């Protein structure tokens, strides 16, 4: 009938305060443009939020310039039962040509719960392409 | 003379007026009724006579070495060139080339091309390896009152004495 | 119930007779082998015609061999409401190895309509592997 | 209703014994971690099995570690009614930076028959990232 | 002896001969009759005994610096070969590499393997840095009747005197 | 002080304990009963207070020039380091760095980091090329009852007579 389903597109992103050393997460435009969420999917913040349990197709692309040893696109499941996320997909590149660029495209299915939410991490923030909508996205629906 | 479009009425097949750049169909055309053309919104364009039922987004973001060209307007989109010292090919941003000592500057840099660099035509030198310097003519010691000790034509002029 | 469906596979491209410096649009195979269309999705010359308004995923991957700086694919949608097309979908990657190869792929959700047309164009027309449908291909299936 | 879906997971490759030159064949996990199959769909030995003759969504990401002058991954269907397998998807790289690992993602619809084989074959077993179920995967989906 | 297949009957559970080579199962066997075996169509081949539905498609395009090796025949895919001066390996259609000065052909280059070069044994040379040069044997002044000046073992042959 | 998780009832909104390290939720509470925490299965693990209702996987495979340093345990993952003469950054397991004649070695190797060199200060030396020899000292032919007549700052000590 009326299936969670949302496409988010890539903005600027604010540099990151202090380095945990872990991945910071990517933030994402989600109604303008090619950009929509619908059908009591949520955005918010970085997470897509589930609000159904089922199966899920999830994919995301993460363009990467430079003007590291390599890059890495990971997304990553959050649920409030456990204090540790989950590493559902990881897109990981060596890199070797001093300007460069490069995408990375990961998708495939999940079991997920209402609840769960879900981000997408990047190795180094500053690498990411984020000036047009069709190089950086990230996209979820329920089968 | 106005363009034109078709439309499947909600009641039959009618010829309803398109809008015009800077706006969009808010409301299409009825027997009764002209087509209700809106304005587009903030950060949205509309760039074209069209019949779009909503305008598009302003999905550019200058980056990198890059500045607004053009700012987002109802009629057009955001636009960006690469900036002062530098030009944009392929995908990328990079900085102007420099010329160096033997060749010079027929073509200032531009934030399309590089700047285009020719080896200077006997008769002529060039002393800098910088992106600002052309070919410049050799000293006459003849139309000077003195002796061409030294010529050299890559670079360094000449010397009289 | 029905739902509009096609997986287009490569074909041998004519040699594009002028440049607008426009990113030429690949030409397809639409029955034989691994390729086919069903519930009125129809492919006509470059363009998959979309027959029913909804959320589509739309894939494509082209393979690019080399025996220039970057190789890029786009997945565009061309709609008669409005001159210019709009990019769906951009895979870019910057070329550093005299010879090589190399696939591009990019998969995602949109809302279309009724009467848009989607196209898939690359940088280079020469530079794309045509030589089986594995490997070069174009898709899009009605959720 | 209840839709065949499968996605599995790497698992330790065992050495292949004998080099038929073919691209053997990866092993999966398919019920522990993110591994899951259900609604009929069976996973045997290498084999994705199809209960129910339709249109799927069939994707892979393998990464590829190096510490040749190619990586390759092929999607495969088997069936009973010929001898000779089909190369549904093909995703293939030049490899030219001693130490290096790049994914290769592919993704794609196929209509197929109840009692077909889906396999993913590879072009060396040994450079295969198995440490992780988040890098190489294998995974289809009824429509 | 015919190959055989189970087949699950809209009435039974029935076994249907299979189609040979250059066809397909056109329509299932029944109690009464036997398989229909049809012809495949243009540009599709079924190489083996089989029970497809659909013949296979002809899915090989010859690219780049190929040529057909075979054409797509009814009972055949079609299948192509790397050029004359051209081998194939690693996924690549590349042309054959030529034996350097020392060195001479025991392989010549086949649309499989390289052109495999080895440095000629003591009595022997290699002139040309060309793909087709073998190792020569050294000129004999000795049965010639002339004395030996001088020799070299890398190229040149031999001056007798 | 007990870790609390709210559940949706099937019959109310009630308030159920959390499971300890090494169990899960195998059921939930109920107005009559505590929850139940059962037993993580063999190959997994809860590392935390948790209300899952299934244990974590132990995920991770040791491969390459890696050994376990945890092992599958019902309170934690299993884990990997790099082996003995190797250590891990950026995603990769590379063998430790030597420290050359000239530089010492003021860090060992360790599974985390790189064997960091640095040049000796004048009066010491490195003779080899191993990543075990530190910066020692020169001869003191001084304090010996010698006399220097070779020193060499960079390798071999120095040479007395």
């Amino acid at each position: 009938g009326d299936k969670p389903r949302a496409h988010l597109t890539v903005v600027r992103q604010t540099p990151t305060q202090h380095f945990k050393n872990q991945f910071p997460a990517l933030h994402w435009e989600h109604e303008l443009g090619l950009a929509f969420t619908k059908n009591r999917m949520n955005y918010t913040n970085k997470f897509l939020l589930i609000p159904e349990s089922g199966d899920y197709f999830i994919y995301s692309q993460v363009t990467f310039r430079g003007m590291p040893d390599s890059i890495t696109v990971v997304i990553t499941k959050v649920t409030d039962s456990y204090p540790e996320p989950t590493q559902l997909l990881m897109g990981t590149k060596s890199v070797s040509g001093s300007n460069w660029f490069q995408p990375i495209y990961l998708g495939a299915m999940f079991s997920l719960q209402e609840g769960d939410k879900l981000m997408v991490n990047v190795s180094d923030i500053s690498l990411v392409d984020y000036t047009k909508e069709d190089k950086t996205f990230f996209g979820a629906f329920l089968l | 003379e106005t363009p034109t479009y078709p439309w499947r009425d909600a009641e039959e097949r009618l010829v309803c007026a398109q809008c015009p750049p800077g706006t969009f169909v808010q409301r299409p055309c009825r027997r009764d009724s002209p087509t209700t053309c809106g304005p587009c919104p903030p950060r949205h364009y509309t760039q074209f006579w069209n019949y779009l039922e909503r305008c598009r987004y302003c999905n550019v973001l200058c980056g990198e070495r890059e500045e607004e060209a053009r700012a987002c307007h109802a009629t057009h989109n955001r636009a960006c060139r690469c900036r002062t010292g530098f030009f944009a090919h392929a995908g990328f941003c990079l900085e102007h080339a420099s010329c160096p000592p033997g060749a010079g500057v027929i073509a200032p840099g531009t934030p399309s091309q590089n700047t285009q660099c020719q080896p200077c035509p006997p008769g002529t030198f060039s002393a800098s390896s910088s992106s600002s310097e052309q070919c410049q003519p050799h000293r006459n010691c003849t139309a000077l009152g003195l002796a061409l000790n030294v010529p050299g034509s890559s670079s360094h002029d000449t010397l009289c004495t």
